[PDB]
């Protein structure tokens, strides 16, 4: 539309599994505050998840 | 060696007996969440963050 820049920007939501939300809202299972709050991301492990 | 073979005078020989096991499955709870605040959702560049 015209009366705007002439640059267009669009948004992109991550999802809440991906390496890419790295975020501080998260709480582990117990109760303590982690540091990531993705729910262990992408890494396909078996450690890691379980 | 351990096939069962009768005689003629037919009495208590070859005794078999059998068992019975069991296989079992529990049942677990899961859940997450999230939390916003209406300063969050009211004046925020996007209209359909939720």
């Amino acid at each position: 539309p015209k009366n705007m820049g002439k640059t267009i920007k669009v948004y992109e939501y991550v999802p809440l599994l991906d390496d890419r939300n790295i975020n501080d809202q998260g709480i582990d299972a117990n109760g303590a505050h982690i540091v990531n709050g993705n729910l262990y991301g992408s890494s396909k492990d078996i450690g890691t998840i379980t | 060696s351990k096939l069962p073979l009768l005689t003629e005078n037919g009495g208590r020989v070859n005794r078999v007996g059998f068992t019975r096991l069991s296989r079992e499955g529990s049942i677990h709870k899961f859940g997450f969440f999230y939390e916003f605040t209406q300063e969050s959702l009211d004046f925020d560049s996007d209209d359909q963050l939720k």
